[PDB]
């Protein structure tokens, strides 16, 4: 009952691999 | 016999109207137990399709909070030293311990997430398990 | 059924189609139920429910084997391709 | 079919007893190679090919085996595996998996309790 | 009062979340000759060889330690329409207990 | 005439003429690892009406409906042997194969596990003899034969107007399948949860079979 699973936006997921000069100019 | 048209309709409909019509002078014994005891879905033929277009699946993803929480468990401590004994029916990990802990520690009332985070870090280690934090 | 000789083709054009049946429920045993307008890959066959004294309006194939379900009062128009397969 | 066989295994047994009265011995001594002695000599054919010969031995050799009915008069099969179609290939081979699971079995449990063609 | 939400809300497998690199414990149902079957739990099996160390120390029976690679291993390719399984899950053995 | 009339009428009035709600619970299926299921890649469409959700892309079943399924199926199967049925175990897969063909046969009843050859269950009138009982009842175990297609027993039982009680997966096709289980067929956990269910739903179906035999010999 309380033991549903709610609708949420997905734990556990990985943040994306930026490239080597990703924030470099 | 009778009918090897699979496609027209349901075994038990064919059977139906076959012996109904009256050709076949013998009723079949599944076909008592099936009126007598019937399916949920009747297992008429469909062909297959493909979703095209904005459909997508109604199936859901299952999450919940505790989810959450192992996921800050998990980039922090990674797995405990505790291998998992998935025939173990209450294995408590120490991801289960540390989830544990942080939902009495969240009865406290306790709204800062890193003092939840340490003070279950505390508990843990009044408990007396080694957290292998990579520092 | 397909042979080389024409009476055992006729042997297994009915022994093949006893075991391949349908059953058409039909309206006070002379009519359909209702008016019915689909096609069969280019074969737009069309009926429509009709009374009792009116006879077979319909094309000799569909004659014989409306005959031969049991079905008496008919209109019929089919038109595109006229293979009798289809 | 079977009864066929009957005569036909009573028809060899009083020809014995006719080649052994004719033969001058008796019925209870006059044996199978006498008795391919006996019809060979009275029958000389003159062919190359040996089953073209007057023959007459043990009958289920000159007649091939008639199958054993696998169903009742309630019809059902007396067979596990005879839906297969072959079943005695089949439930041999799954009796001699059965001898190597079970030696499997003694070998981990030994471990665990311790010309020809 | 234990509801089927109940029964998988503490799972273990809801309690591990993803298996990427976690240890777990397996054991062995079946060998053939280099390879041994390791059924540590969930659906399939994975299938790993004999290591020279503790040669003919993995039996049938022992138990061993896995690092739990993923669960299933399937792709799908080019073009088809869908992907195929292999039953397998195929991670890394460690050692035992 | 009626006695043989009479025996048949009577079990065609309950619920639960054997009585089968015990013979498992919505525990031991949870703890024989049924609720798994394949990649969510690998799912069907059909499938959707009898899945719970996803866990991580990994499928979990609904097992509420699953029991109502398998209470009906374990209906349909133990009514089938006490009129002497038929029941033909078809599971096309190499990981059982050796466990389920001693099933049938200590439950006296009969398993194809080999591999299909071509006219089985359509072309029997030659291939068997020239009359021959067909099963009456055909269950399957996996559905997905070993190149993870539709088995065409499948396909040809249904068209042999012989209804199939199978193990649907999560990836397999239950269209002509009359009363599908969605269940896990993978697991040696799983398949023995079924191999001992069935065998429990023939046998206790056989000593209320022979027990009125002996009540028409009560009284006369
Ligand atoms: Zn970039
Ligand atoms: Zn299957």
């Amino acid at each position: 009952n309380e033991d549903l699973p709610i609708s949420m936006e997905n734990p556990y997921k990985e943040p994306l691999k930026k490239c080597i000069l990703c924030g470099k100019h | 016999a009778g009918s090897r048209l699979e496609t027209v309709g349901s075994i038990f409909s064919r059977t139906r109207d076959l012996v109904r019509a009256g050709v076949l002078k013998e009723k079949p014994l599944w076909f008592d137990v099936y009126d007598a005891f019937p399916p949920l879905r009747e297992p008429v033929f469909q062909r297959p399709r493909v979703r095209y277009g904005k459909a997508k699946a109604p199936i859901q993803d299952i999450w919940y909070h505790e989810d959450r929480i192992r996921a800050k468990f998990y980039s922090v401590y990674g797995s405990g030293q505790r291998a998992f004994d998935l025939f173990n029916p209450n294995f408590k990990s120490t991801c289960q311990r540390f989830v544990e802990k942080y939902t009495e520690l969240q009865k406290l009332g306790e709204t800062d997430e890193e003092k939840l985070f340490v003070e279950t870090g505390k508990a843990l280690l009044a408990e007396g398990v080694i957290l292998r934090r990579v520092g | 059924g397909k042979a080389t000789d024409r009476m055992d083709a006729f042997r297994k054009a009915k022994n093949r189609a006893v075991h391949h049946l349908h059953y058409i429920e039909r309206y006070e045993d002379h009519t359909i139920f209702h008016d019915i307008s689909l096609r069969f890959k280019r074969t737009h066959i069309k009926m429509k429910k009709q009374p009792k004294g009116y006879g077979l309006r319909c094309h000799r194939a569909i004659i014989t084997i409306c005959r031969l379900i049991g079905i008496k009062d008919m209109y019929a128009k089919v038109s595109g391709s006229i293979n009798m397969l289809s | 079919t079977e009864d066929f066989i009957k005569k036909q295994i009573e028809e060899f047994n009083i020809g014995k007893r006719h080649l052994a009265n004719m033969m001058g011995e008796d019925p209870e001594t006059f044996t199978q190679e006498d008795i391919d002695r006996a019809i060979a000599y009275l029958f000389p054919s003159g062919l190359f090919e040996k089953r073209a010969r007057p023959v007459m031995k043990h009958p289920e050799q000159i007649f091939p085996r008639q199958r054993a009915i696998q169903w009742g008069e309630d019809g059902r099969p007396f067979h596990y595996l005879f839906y297969t179609g072959k079943q005695s290939y089949y439930s041999l081979m799954h009796d001699v998996y059965g001898m190597l699971l079970n030696l499997e079995k003694h070998q981990s449990h030994l471990q665990a309790k311790s010309g020809s063609r | 009062v234990e509801s089927f939400a109940s029964m998988l809300r503490h799972s273990p497998l809801t309690q591990m979340g993803p298996a990427k690199d976690k240890l777990v414990i397996g054991r062995i149902f079946h060998i053939v000759e280099n390879d041994l079957y390791i059924d540590f739990g969930g659906k399939f099996h994975c299938v790993c060889r004999r290591p020279e160390v503790d040669g003919e120390k993995y039996q049938k029976g022992t138990r061993v330690r896995l690092r739990l690679l993923d669960l299933e291993l399937t792709s799908r390719f080019l073009g088809a329409t869908t992907d195929t399984t292999v039953l397998e899950a195929n991670a890394v053995l460690l050692g035992i207990q | 005439t009626d006695f043989n009339d009479k025996i048949l009428n009577e079990p065609l009035k309950h619920s639960d003429f054997f009585n089968v709600k015990e013979l498992f619970s919505v525990r031991s299926l949870f703890d024989a690892r049924v609720h798994l299921g394949h990649k969510a890649g690998c799912r069907h469409r059909f499938m959707e009406p009898y899945i719970f959700g996803s866990r991580l892309d990994h499928d979990i079943i609904d097992l509420e409906q699953t029991a109502t399924h398998l209470q009906l199926a374990l209906n349909f199967t133990a009514h089938m042997a006490y009129r002497k049925g038929i029941i033909l175990f078809i599971s096309r897969n190499r990981q059982f194969s050796y466990l389920i063909e001693n099933m049938a046969r200590d439950c006296g009843e009969y398993a194809h596990t080999r591999y299909f050859r071509g006219g089985m269950l359509t072309n029997a009138r030659l291939l068997f003899g020239p009359t021959v009982r067909l099963p009456d009842l055909i269950i399957f175990l996996h559905t997905l034969n070993n190149i993870f297609e539709p088995h065409v027993a499948v396909r040809d039982a249904a068209k042999m107007n012989i209804p199939t009680v199978g193990i649907v997966d999560t990836n397999c096709n239950p269209c002509l399948i009359t009363y599908p289980v969605p269940g896990n067929d993978d697991s040696p956990l799983a398949v023995h949860l079924y191999c001992r269910l069935f065998q429990t739903a023939i046998t206790r179906a056989k000593e209320k079979r022979q027990q009125v035999e002996a009540l028409y010999r009560l009284q006369g």
